[PDB]
């Protein structure tokens, strides 16, 4: 309802610091600036002191321009809470550019900068510029006004952690390191005094709170009254800027500008430094007054207009006039309030004496801001008094004069040139305003391609939805209908050609974009980005060679023969292929971990071209190694076996014909084949989740080869579910076999069941048990036998396997002597154990 | 000397609608 | 444009091509 | 739109752009 | 004397059979055949049901193209006799390509083919291709042109018995499997019926013999008249091919040889279809004449052209005439290739009558394909006279005609507008050029600011000086001092900025170029060749990342924001690295020879940097292993095999900037490891003088391989390979101790040479008794030079007994310090004796046997 | 499927020429 | 037209007119 | 007789006069 402000304020003229430290002086306990407020040019600033907590505001701006030897601006402005840029430069509330000394900006007090924005420029030790979010702090409705550079953020300026508040929004936003940005919730924004304690909307920037429940306004909504802030200044007194005067105070108060002093005159209930259109200031310049004839033709001498600063002095100009052209080259960096700056000043002008130029321009949308204008005498043409209007190289021109605006050109012809955003039909307009009425304009006056060759031309849009998508294509549909000569009945849908001729066909294009954001085709000679496909004038077209599970962006584009302007395009659509079949997997391992126990691990290192929901391994137990019959065992023994241009001439007949006119797993199962003496498994196979990376067996039969799958699999679209009835599905992976062995078995069970005999001179006999399931065929049987002698060496010999048991063992002719004897059986796997010692006696007597 | 379709769509790239110049 | 596709790659491409059925 | 093509790839693509006939040598 | 040829004669012009079978009509009752018969892309020959047996001789090539659906070339021609080729395509006579449908020729009457080889493949059917001795049919001159190929000859062809029917090479000379193919004896060398029966010279292919006995030829070999066969054409006639005409013949019997048909002219008894080279054919095309003005030039028409493949058809003009105007108004961008094809449709034009008008071209670089123009007569002029030369609206037209070419236009004014890449001083050259020879252009004819927007215009010279090159770096100077601000104010410094501000910086090119020509920029939409460096504002620049010992190029251009004019840029240049460290020494592979040699080979495929100058190679003894105390010996013998976007970019930014400083300045102020120091020949034989612990050489740069001498007898060496590059003078006196680097990197091989030939032996061994009741004891020596450690010594023995076999113990090395000695205990009897060392190289060889008695009681 | 597996591979089709194989 | 950068920049200026923007 | 600008001007200013500027509202 009502409420009063912090402290009685104690305002002060605009202010200036200058060359030197002592003029600070002059700012010393201000409570609010009534106008702007520059620093600039002291040689040396640390010998500053005494910080002015006092001021909170300042109606139009802070420039800071060159100030040396100031570390901080937080050491001038310690409680700096809102910038109402009520005026404004070049579109800018704050500037603090070229300064050396200047390493932490430390507005920690700032809440909100009610216009414009602001550039911080060239302060080569100013980090941390870019941690803060000045979108918060700027009005919401057009914050792109914020320009930061050139801060020697290169390498020094890396400090970010700050007191990281600490990570909001990716950002430590901060006023380096000592403090971090105060937000607002978005109830509130910019006008709160804490985190979660949000001001009344009757102050701006916060307020103070005390313990009493006096809570005041740090800065009035609107106005302010006796130190009281109300939405409106009562009756009987004038608004300026931030609070109400009466009228010899409004008589008396100044605003500076335009290099110029203006003593502000109260009018309508407000103190105003202009009098509104129509009117003019009293002779004795206490009051405005209607103008006589309804309004006064103030004239204004021809210029240039280098920036929206300079434009703001055509305020009030009726007439511009002198034989230099009016020349507009305004560079802004896509800057906004361009449009503002330029209504305001020179909206007021109704006819050029002189001729219009509108050249190097950047950032400048339209000509509209001419509100009033009706004629361009041209009295004096421009380029040897050819040109009336002359217009080049205006990066962002994109719309001439407002609509049905009428502007008389008297002498001289158009000239526009390089306007890559203002296309030719646009600038046709200007024939029925020209006083000779051509229907065209000479060909050296309007360059055909070199005008909106970048923007988009006036052009209708296409309708293009999409009919179906499968694996790897997908079928695209026009829906808006093109026609040919009479439609026979117009605006059921456009995109009318007069001639047959005329229309080529539709135009597809696609590309690869898996963010979806992908921008169209410029004319750029070589952006090879996008997949243009051939015209088609039916238009559907099937894209094919399309990558699964992939997104993709398309587009349509009308073709027709250059000479018909007509033309139309569709948005950037977007879409995703069918899932497909997923890759193989890849680096399968395996590696043996005892006789009955593989081990296999593998990784997916490739695109799954869909969701996996479950891998599948599958063991099949691979025949045994097999003795070879040519093997020369006994003679060569192996311990260990376990490694398991032509064309030319068509085309010179081409050029000549040619003449113009003028194993096979389908589907599985969990499953495990139990051997016939169910010892070992024949195949194993079992499906697993996407979890698993390596997968053991068990129970795995002892020295054996087996071949391992590993299978992905991908979910089942409820498409493919049934309409794929009974072929292909295709819905798991290839793979590659991997084979791995089995290890030797035990230590032992080799041979057993050893014993030696004699038939009564007799010859010595040894028998033995072969092994039940030895590791592979036994290839041969070593016999061996040692001496009770001491020192003594074992002899041996082998035999091929051989039929050894036809005599229930191996016969053994020896002399006299006490023997021990050993035993050991061979296999293709490779040397056995022996068995333990057994001895036998031979005896012949005389 | 001649140059013809080889020429015109092998030695380089070469739009669609020039191979439509070729048919009856 | 021309299209170019055997096996499955051929149906999908059948199976995009016509939405409706298309007999055996 | 680039039909880079030789010898019979050159001769599909001519075949798959018309199924009309090809050229009219003196007729 | 002379004979009537076969039939009479009703000869037909070239034809072509195309897209469908009922084109054949076009043969029928074809006698011979004017020019060539070409047969293509029919996609189904089967529905046809006729053959045209009265076809017997063409006078030029015939190709059957991608015709499918025939099976039997017979089917089209049942008596084709003669392949006259008088003129040939590509040097062939005869093609049969790419017919997926064709198993059979079947040509039985062809007996001639006077001129060129033939082409015959990709025939996936077609067998017996082989089987017809080509070089029979062919021409009685070398023609070796034969070529056949892909015909499906890998087995499919079972049906290769044919009748057999001649055979020669080991093959049957047949068509197919009934149609037996004949030669002729030497005598007529193709013009006969069988092995004998051959007819008369002057009849070529064959011939007809009547039941009256008469002969007569189904051609003529040399002309005909009447049907009558001869040696040459009678007077009053000119010959035609195969046959005599009289002109008001000739001049309607054209030829075509090319996309255009050329007439026959009548001329000196030969229908030629042009003229010999310096003549002029009559308007009325009644007879050649010399040249009128000694050169004879190509009229053509001005016509529009608005694609590349419509200035092909102006291949060979020279005038262009015709008042229309030649507009070339090539939209497509067509990117590099533009200029080729535009250069051959044009190039050789030489004047042109109506002017010319370059209009909306996107990719047209320059006219300088404009190669032999000399005059733009201009005769009728563009738009009402006024202008001969309308250059409109072109985005990246650059050059006018290139260097010196003259123009000479006579009549009318010029027009230059909208041309951005143009340069304006450019466009003056033309000033001496018209005729009127003005001495400048109004600004309604060349336009001051359409012109040019966007061109390097009035560029600059830069000196581009390198301070230092290394051996992946180097160092660019600018040494063009550049006067960033105005002078403020001395004069001199040729380039000059008028704001500092205006001047981003150089920007540094640079690339890989092995022959140092490469060009500053190509006709090409975007050639990524050259390496951008960023803008930079210092004049210096150090290059990184280079590959050393390569040649570079490099060049400087400044960079300024749009709205300035002033520019420049060096010319292209050249630098090579420092040579670097050269790399490793490639299949460095090590093998034994001997137990004191070893091969070592390598090769140098990695590239070099710098000259190799010399090869290192270096061998140290590694320490032979030796017993494990923990192992055994006796139990475990060893046997022991050895092992071993365009888009200029946006001054945006700069421009903003530059014009806010302006502002701010207006308003703020106010008036009043075998280190490579070791690589060096060394030498180190071992105190025993046998063999060398550590050897190293110093080598030639081509010898690949190397052999070793007086190794250490089974132990391993450590090979060692290096090869090394001379070092630059400055470099000699830059280093002191530190930098070096000479030689390259090495990649140890191991190799363990060969066991001692005759290995480990015992010596000295002899047997011993105490007292000679004690057991008998043996001693014997050591082996001198063992191969490593001896772990066992084995002693055999035996009884001199029949029963008794050979028996042996084991004893470990140890044992033998106290004499050296073993000892045994034996019965009596006598006894034989052997022994043998064993060590970790294996077995050590017997010695010889000794001998022994007993007899204790 | 029909001779589409050959009017479509031994040779490229055309975008009507595939889909005049529709019901 | 008074401005500084309208007197020095474009249309040029001299030492004498400069010392008068500063002189204190 | 000067042409100076940007930072080029103000350095110029500068050293052509130190003794500090005359400044406004004063
Ligand atoms: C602050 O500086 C002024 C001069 O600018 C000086 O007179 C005063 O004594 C200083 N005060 C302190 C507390 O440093
Ligand atoms: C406010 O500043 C003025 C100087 O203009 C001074 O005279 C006065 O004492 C100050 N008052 C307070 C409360 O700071
Ligand atoms: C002119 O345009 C305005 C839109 O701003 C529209 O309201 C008005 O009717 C138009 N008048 C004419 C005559 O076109
Ligand atoms: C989609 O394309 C089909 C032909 O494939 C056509 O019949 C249909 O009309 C198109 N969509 C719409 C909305 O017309
Ligand atoms: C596009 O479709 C929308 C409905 O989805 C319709 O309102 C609109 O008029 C259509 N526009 C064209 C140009 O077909
Ligand atoms: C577009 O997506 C890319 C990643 O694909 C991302 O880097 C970029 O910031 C995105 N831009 C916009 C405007 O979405
Ligand atoms: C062997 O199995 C163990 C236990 O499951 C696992 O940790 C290991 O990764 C497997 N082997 C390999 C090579 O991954
Ligand atoms: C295993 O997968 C299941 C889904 O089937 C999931 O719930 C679980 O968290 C996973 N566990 C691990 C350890 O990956
Ligand atoms: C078949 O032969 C007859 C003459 O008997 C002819 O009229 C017809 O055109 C021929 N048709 C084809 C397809 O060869
Ligand atoms: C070469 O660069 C050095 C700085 O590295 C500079 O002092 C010298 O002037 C340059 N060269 C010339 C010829 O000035
Ligand atoms: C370039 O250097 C040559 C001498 O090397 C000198 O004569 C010439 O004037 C220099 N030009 C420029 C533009 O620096
Ligand atoms: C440069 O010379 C090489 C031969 O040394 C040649 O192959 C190459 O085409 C040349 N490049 C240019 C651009 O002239
Ligand atoms: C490479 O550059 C050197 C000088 O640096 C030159 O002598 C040599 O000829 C160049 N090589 C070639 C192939 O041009
Ligand atoms: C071994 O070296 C000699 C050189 O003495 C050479 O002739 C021979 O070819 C080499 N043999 C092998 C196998 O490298």
């Amino acid at each position: 309802p009502t409420m009063r402000l912090s402290q009685n304020v104690k305002p002060c003229k605009s202010m200036d610091i200058r060359n030197m430290v002592s003029h600070f002086n002059q700012l010393e306990n201000c409570t609010v600036i009534e106008g702007f407020l520059l620093i600039d040019l002291i040689n040396d600033a640390s010998p500053l002191n005494r910080s002015f907590p006092k001021l909170t505001e300042v109606t139009d701006y802070i420039i800071i321009y060159r100030v040396t030897g100031l570390h901080s601006l937080s050491k001038i402005f310690p409680n700096l809470s809102v910038i109402r840029g009520n005026k404004l430069f070049d579109g800018y509330a704050l500037v603090v550019y070229s300064n050396f000394d200047l390493m932490d900006l430390g507005l920690h007090k700032l809440r909100s900068i009610t216009r414009g924005g602001v550039r911080i420029e060239k302060n080569h030790k100013l980090c941390y510029d870019r941690t803060i979010d000045w979108l918060e702090i700027l009005a919401e409705n057009e914050t792109q006004l914020v320009v930061l550079t050139e801060n020697g953020k290169e390498k020094e300026c890396r400090l970010s952690k700050c007191p990281g508040c600490q990570l909001h929004n990716n950002r430590r936003l901060c006023w380096n390191s000592k403090l971090c940005q105060t937000k607002c919730p978005e109830k509130c924004r910019n006008n709160c005094i804490d985190e979660h304690t949000c001001c009344s909307q009757d102050c701006l920037g916060g307020c103070v709170i005390d313990k009493n429940g006096n809570e005041s306004c740090i800065s009035c909504r609107n106005v302010s009254f006796n130190n009281i802030c109300m939405d409106s200044c009562p009756k009987g007194y004038y608004q300026f800027d931030s609070r109400c005067v009466t009228a010899n105070e409004c008589i008396t108060l100044t605003k500076f500008e335009t290099n110029s002093v203006y003593s502000g005159i109260p009018y309508n209930g407000q103190c105003i430094t202009h009098c509104p259109t129509g009117y003019q200031k009293s002779e004795n310049k206490r009051m405005c007054e209607p103008c006589p004839g309804g309004k006064c033709d103030k004239e204004c001498s021809s210029g240039l207009i280098d920036s929206l600063e300079r434009a703001r002095e055509f305020h009030g100009c009726t007439i511009i006039t002198g034989t230099e052209p009016l020349t507009i080259s305004i560079k802004r960096e896509s800057g906004a309030h361009v449009m503002d700056e330029l209504k305001y000043g020179l909206a007021a002008v109704h006819k050029i004496q002189s001729s219009l130029m509108v050249h190097l321009t950047y950032g400048l949308k339209s000509l509209k801001f001419f509100q009033s204008l009706t004629e361009i005498s041209g009295d004096p043409p421009m380029d040897a008094d050819k040109y009336a209007l002359y217009v080049l190289d205006n990066r962002d021109l994109d719309e001439l004069w407002g609509p049905n605006q009428t502007v008389f050109i008297r002498k001289g012809g158009v000239f526009f040139h390089f306007n890559p955003k203002l296309c030719v039909s646009t600038i046709n307009q200007l024939l029925p305003m020209l006083a000779s009425k051509p229907k065209f304009f000479e060909k050296s006056d309007v360059g055909a391609d070199s005008n909106g060759n970048r923007g988009s031309c006036g052009t209708a849009v296409l309708n293009v939805t999409l009919q179906s998508v499968g694996a790897n294509s997908a079928m695209l549909n026009v829906t808006t209908k093109v026609e040919i000569g009479e439609p026979q009945k117009p605006s059921n849908a456009t995109i009318v050609f007069k001639d047959p001729r005329a229309f080529i066909g539709f135009v597809f294009y696609h590309m690869i974009d898996p963010y979806g954001n992908s921008t169209k085709s410029s004319d750029d000679p070589c952006d090879d980005r996008w997949k243009v496909s051939s015209p088609e004038k039916s238009g559907v077209m099937v894209l094919s060679n399309l990558i699964p599970y992939t997104n993709y962006s398309y587009y349509v584009r009308t073709m027709a023969i250059s000479s018909e302007l007509t033309n139309a395009e569709s948005d950037v659509k977007n879409f995703r292929t069918n899932p497909g079949r997923p890759s193989k997997v890849t680096e399968v391992v395996a590696t043996a971990i005892s006789d009955s126990k593989i081990n296999v691990t593998w990784s997916y290192l490739d695109k799954p071209y869909g969701v996996l929901t479950r891998y599948f391994i599958k063991a099949k137990l691979i025949n045994r190694p097999t003795r070879n019959n040519n093997r020369d065992y006994c003679t060569e023994p192996l311990v260990k076996a376990m490694e398991n241009a032509g064309m030319e001439f068509e085309n010179a007949l081409q050029n000549f014909i040619f003449v113009p006119n003028i194993d096979d797993e389908n589907t599985y199962k969990d499953e495990e084949d139990l051997s016939s003496n169910k010892q070992f498994y024949e195949v194993f196979a079992k499906e697993l989740p996407p979890n698993q990376t390596h997968f053991v067996f068990e129970k795995l039969r002892h020295f054996t080869r087996y071949a391992i799958f590993v299978v992905a699999c991908r979910e089942e679209i409820p498409s493919e579910k049934l309409r794929d009835t009974s072929f292909k599905k295709s819905l798991c992976s290839d793979y590659d076999t991997v084979f791995q062995t089995t290890k030797r078995k035990k230590f032992a069970d080799i041979v057993m069941d050893l014993k030696v005999d004699l038939e009564h001179e007799s010859p010595v006999r040894v028998r033995w048990t072969p092994p039940v399931d030895p590791n592979g065929e036994i290839v041969t049987y070593e016999v061996a036998y040692k001496l009770q002698k001491p020192d003594q060496v074992e002899e041996k010999k082998c035999i091929p396997a051989a039929d050894f048991n036809q005599t229930a063992g191996y016969l053994i002719k020896l002399n006299e002597g006490l023997y021990s004897f050993r035993v050991r059986a061979n296999s293709i796997a490779g040397y056995g154990d022996f068995t333990e010692v057994e001895h036998i006696k031979v005896e012949p007597p005389p | 000397d001649f140059r013809g379709v080889v020429d015109s769509c092998c030695r380089n790239s070469c739009s669609f609608s020039t191979l439509r110049a070729y048919c009856d | 444009n021309s299209l170019r596709a055997c096996g499955p790659a051929l149906m999908d491409m059948l199976r995009v091509a016509c939405p409706n059925g298309f007999n055996s």
